[PDB]
RNA sequence: AGCAGAGUGGCGCAGCGGAAGCGUGCUGGGCCCAUAACCCAGAGGUCGAUGGAUCGAAACCAUCCUCUGCUACCA
RNA sequence: AGCGUGUGCCUACCCUACGCCGGCAGGCGCGGGUAACCCGUUGAACCCCAUUCGUGAUGGGGAUCGGGGAUUGCAAUUAUUCCCCAUGAACGAGGAAUUCCCAGUAAGUGCGGGUCAUAAGCUUGCGUUGAUUAAGUCCCUGCCCUUUGUACACACCGCCCG
RNA sequence: CGAGAUGGU
């Protein structure tokens, strides 16, 4: 990653705690970190079958090649929360037509996935047509 | 009256020694009516003098219960930066702090490249309302060619 | 566009003024009082109370948005 | 070299010792079923250098700078 | 105050008193109502009485934006709705134009019904406080009836000349 | 007795 101190020691964690830490929490600490939608969503949700994504993504941290990067696991899970276990993993999330990567960096945790991957286009205006306005009016 | 000094430095503001002394504090950033009224009364002063009444060690005592609320018993659920983000504490944030904790907020947000961090850099409306015919601050455009 | 500069506390030019000038008034208001002494309303309220309780003045009537008082019954 | 203009705030015409000046052009709105005529509102603001009176300087007055205009010449 | 609604017949949810825990939103327990029977004597808002501020973009105004907590739901990020501390914009009665209204009316003020798993700045009803100005005209925009003129009948937004 | 031109569906 680009910066030091973080997650690492002294000033600068996520809520008081290191990652290291946070590998050690199971979900009924964890649930103490985070903010209350989160808590809600994890302390309400048995999480039939969404379990998939996770064995996919342990699986790509296993076998990959000592130091360099994992493949993509690709997904159509946008309301997935950044779990702890995801850091320093490759996400392909989807988009309505196309699936756009993402390198999961630690200070993304507790967003979710479909936060990084965007529905649509900045807008940059054309001129303005007929109609535009109550001057405009076109007389043949 | 005394003829005592009516404009003071506080925190590195100025507060008018001319206003009641529960609406003078209000010129801090991170300090509102309901806060406010709350230091005071831990303080033990009286709310019915000008802000131009309190001796040198009052305003001492009002400035050491402004910076450590927690100490004096001021609820946490008071407070303006709860659970801080990088380092878990419970705190009230005011003048120049106020304002590098947002600066903060803004580029932790931006870094990550977030669907927040993007709007507050576009200009955007950041929270969920629609923009076809209100915010407007640009130019009136003419159709002719 | 123009600014007032109303007082918040006295100083002995005025405060003499408000003794010296009490039997002048068959009216005594809060707001004649602020307008023509350069008073704020608060100081106003407050310096008429005093005046009552050392006796100067009569109060005339009493309610939440106005007061009325005159004259100590001469003239 | 004699005499005069310019040195935008919006193209263009340059008012008078008060921070646009008015006829006009551009852009938007009203009126009408609709187009023209008519009516109304907009346009981010030390206008070449150096001194002096002023509440004030493109616009009251010095001294330099440059190009035009009419005369007409240090070339 | 007055008008109303209430356990959904496939379709799976209703209206709530009382006691206890919490600043709040909210949580747990235990009863009544298929309704002139229970929520309910439906303790509504403006208004009324007392206090503080003092002509200041101010203790007027509350847009914009940071952090935390509950509730619905299979799922809340492009923030469902709700609660808390903080931030504190334009705006000082609005140019040419233009809408509605004649008595328990206009305007002020709050409450039900619909849509509803979650939820009115809309709409359709109800009560409460309660004026100023008129008792007329055909001027402007239109409607009804009669006499009259026409080169119109696609009917004046018509037809037609150099 | 102010000024009052014109007409794709």
């Amino acid at each position: 990653v680009e910066q030091k101190k973080k997650r690492t020691f002294r000033k600068f964690t996520y809520r008081g705690v290191d990652l290291d830490q946070l590998l050690d929490m199971s979900y009924e600490q964890l649930m103490q970190l985070y903010s209350a939608r989160q808590r809600r969503r994890l302390s309400r949700g048995l999480r039939r079958k969404q379990h998939s994504l996770l064995k996919r993504l342990r699986k790509a941290k296993k076998e990959a090649p000592p130091m360099e990067k994992p493949e993509v696991v690709k997904t159509h899970l946008r309301d997935m929360i950044i779990l702890p276990e995801m850091v320093g993993s490759m996400v392909g999330v989807y988009n309505g037509k196309t699936f756009n990567q993402v390198e999961i960096k630690p200070e993304m945790i507790g967003h979710y996935l479909g936060e990084f991957s965007i529905t649509y286009k900045p807008v940059k205006h054309g001129r303005p047509g007929i109609g535009a306005t109550h001057s405009s009016r076109f007389i043949p | 009256p005394e003829k005592f000094q009516h404009i003071l430095r506080v925190l590195n503001t100025n507060i008018d020694g001319r206003r009641k002394i529960a609406f003078a504090i209000t010129a801090i950033k991170g300090v509102g009516r309901r806060y406010a009224h709350v230091v005071l009364r831990k303080a033990d002063i009286d709310l019915t003098k000008r802000a131009g009444e309190l001796t040198e060690d009052e305003v001492e005592r009002v400035i050491t219960i402004m910076q450590n609320p927690r100490q004096y018993k001021i609820p946490d659920w008071f407070l303006n930066r709860q659970k801080d983000v990088k380092d878990g504490k419970y705190s009230q944030v005011l003048a120049n702090g106020l304002d590098n904790k947002l600066r903060e907020d803004l580029e932790r947000l931006k870094k990550i490249r977030a669907h927040r961090g993007l709007r507050h850099f576009w200009g955007l409306r950041v929270r969920g309302q629609h923009t076809k015919t209100t915010g407007r601050r640009g130019r009136t455009v003419g159709v002719s060619k | 566009r123009d600014k007032l500069n109303n007082l918040v506390l006295f100083d002995k030019a005025t405060y003499d003024k408000l003794c010296k000038e009490v039997p002048n008034y068959k009216l005594i208001t809060p707001a004649v009082v602020s307008e023509r002494l350069k008073i704020r309303g608060s100081l106003a309220r407050a310096a008429l109370q005093e005046l009552l309780s050392k006796g100067l003045i009569k109060l005339v009537s009493k309610h939440r948005a106005q007061v009325i008082y005159t004259r100590n019954t001469k003239g």
